[PDB]
């Protein structure tokens, strides 16, 4: 009876990481007109063609110059010497008119991509982070209201309700034909999804008792990384994205064809400080492991390796987690795991010449680290707390966490024209703060 | 606060029931267990439990005991049956610290136990 849950797990991790597919951005470089014909005339080699027409020089930097410039100048009726074009026209560099570009962009790809069809390239790269935005503003607001309407229908009707949307609003934004239905359908499909997914870990662990619960704890991280690993194959056969939108969307279709309580929990001066302390380890823990995968989906030379290789080191961790459960105290692993976050961004910042081949250690190394941290906080949780019911308090707790979730893109992506290391300090700085608070957990009256 | 109850005097092969009795506050956040004695030794461990129902136990007296949860009245029990001739000492019901040491070695709780004999 996995198959099902494992196939649900699978259709629903695609849907967070999909924008390392769907929208990259290409090397690119305006349109000018007349250097077509040019190039015909004279047989103009087209790899040198970037060399004797491109207005950005020096490829250091000029980010303006190179790709929202142009070289305004007189390309037909001049007579050149096919050899060096600009040296008469010109014959100095910055002596002569630039201006913005008009006509269109070239760009460098057998596919095609969101960034390729709607240009949101020169002065609309801010439109991209609206992607995520869009879809975490949907996850923020689908749990407030996911408990309501589960109550005048029963869960009979919700879990076939909420399956067909899901489906119907993917086959749309396939066939959408302009930038603002996406963001409806995004939003509209991201309203649903988290509820399902968690509707769908209840269901499946409702059979699991006392120690089966633990085992198929597991279960359902092994079904998030073989969905994780299947999706890099069908974006290789695939490199258009509505054929590959198309493709991940079917498959739901076929799949488908006194009391404990929190008032309770903050009187007490014991049960208070602690919870202060395990309520924000989750929250730095999260934005981290969000984090990462976007920043190396924007700087990979190669992109189907590296997310390959950063799964197959990311299944031994809840083998180590497990491991080591019995014979070591609790807070060893926890602060061993927060101080190897950090210590690979401190790296990563300062091996530049070398960076290819150790990179694919290092991230990795980081990766495992990441995993490990998540899963005991979740051993945790189902060793000391007890079952609530369902409280208006943990509702407000996960909202707050996707209003944290919803930043996120915008100080990822914006911050990085400044400076491109940036980024990696504030993930270091909230690693290593994040290890010297776990040691206040400990009781220290009377611990013996 | 913890209260111990149960004891008593049996010849061979008896079964007795021990109860630990809580105050309800550290009946749902904490963890608990049990451990014995040992009079001219250290004190031994024999079994815990926790809010999930994973137990433990130890490998000298595995198979043999059985560690059981009540809701109703807030106790924790606990059943020995086929006692051996070296099971006699005092029992103490303790709350380990789960973050510091092994996990099951400190404690911050204890009830003072009560005596049993074979």
């Amino acid at each position: 009876a996995f198959l099902i849950l494992c196939l649900l797990s699978a259709a629903f991790a695609p849907i967070c990481v999909g924008i390392v597919f769907l929208g990259f951005t290409p090397d690119h470089h305006c349109q000018s007109p007349g250097v077509a014909e040019l190039s015909q005339r004279c047989g103009w080699s087209p790899a040198e063609e970037l060399n004797y027409t491109v207005p950005g020089l020096g490829p250091a930097g000029e980010a303006f110059l190179g790709q929202c410039r142009r070289y305004e100048v007189d390309w037909n009726q001049s007579a050149l010497s096919c050899v060096d074009p600009l040296a008469s026209l010109a014959t100095n560099r910055s002596h002569l008119p630039l201006g913005p570009c008009q006509d269109g962009w070239v760009y460098d790809t057998p596919g095609s991509s969101i960034v390729t069809e709607f240009n949101l390239v020169c002065a609309d790269s801010w439109k991209l982070d609206l992607f995520q935005s869009c879809l975490n503003a949907g996850f923020l607001f689908g749990s407030l209201g996911v408990g309501y309407f589960a109550d005048r229908f029963g869960r009979k009707l919700c879990l076939l309700g909420t399956v067909l949307v899901n489906a119907v609003s993917g086959v749309l934004m396939a066939f959408s034909p302009n930038y603002m239905s996406m963001l409806l359908f995004r939003l509209l499909q991201g309203l649903v999804s988290k509820g399902n997914w968690m509707a769908g870990y209840t269901l499946i662990t409702e059979f699991v008792g006392s120690g089966s619960r633990r085992t198929v704890a597991i279960m359902y991280q092994m079904a998030f990384t073989v969905g994780l690993v299947a999706l890099t194959g069908l974006a290789y056969a695939l490199p258009h994205w509505r054929w590959l939108q198309l493709a991940v969307s079917l498959p739901t279709f076929l799949f488908l064809l006194l009391s404990p309580s929190f008032a309770d929990l903050f009187r007490t001066p014991r049960l208070r400080k602690r919870t202060f302390i395990l309520m924000y380890l989750w929250f730095t823990d999260s934005v981290l492991y969000q984090g990462l995968i976007l920043h190396m989906g924007a700087t990979s030379g190669n992109l189907y390796l590296d997310f390959l290789y950063s799964a197959l080191v990311e299944i031994p961790g809840a083998f180590i987690a497990l491991i080591t459960i019995d014979r070591v105290g609790r807070i060893y692993p926890m602060a061993m795991s927060n101080l190897l976050a950090g210590a690979a961004c401190l790296v990563m910042i300062f091996i530049s010449p070398d960076l290819h081949w150790l990179n694919i250690i290092i991230m990795c190394v980081g990766r495992m680290g990441i995993t490990i941290a998540i899963q005991m906080i979740c051993l945790v949780n189902a060793e000391l707390y007890p079952t609530f019911v369902r409280n208006l308090g943990v509702m407000v707790c996960s909202s707050l966490c996707d209003i944290g979730g919803i930043i996120t893109p915008f100080i990822v992506f914006r911050l990085r024209e400044v400076w491109q290391a940036l980024p990696l300090i504030l993930f270091a700085v909230l690693g290593l703060l994040a290890a010297g608070v776990t040691l206040l957990l400990p009781e220290t009256k009377g611990v013996a | 606060q913890l209260q111990e109850s149960g004891g008593g005097l049996v010849q061979a092969g008896g079964s007795l029931r021990l109860s630990c009795a809580a105050s309800g506050t550290i009946f749902y956040y904490e963890i608990m267990g049990w451990y014995r004695q040992a009079p001219g030794k250290e004190r031994e461990f024999v079994a815990t439990i926790d809010q999930g129902g994973i137990t433990n136990y130890a490998d000298s007296v595995k198979g043999r005991f059985t560690i059981s949860r009540d809701n109703a009245k807030n106790t924790v029990y606990l059943q020995m049956n086929s006692l051996k001739p070296e099971d006699t000492a005092v029992y103490y019901c303790a709350v380990p610290d789960v973050f510091v040491g092994r996990g099951w070695d400190y404690l911050i709780y204890w009830g003072q136990g009560t005596q049993v004999t074979v």
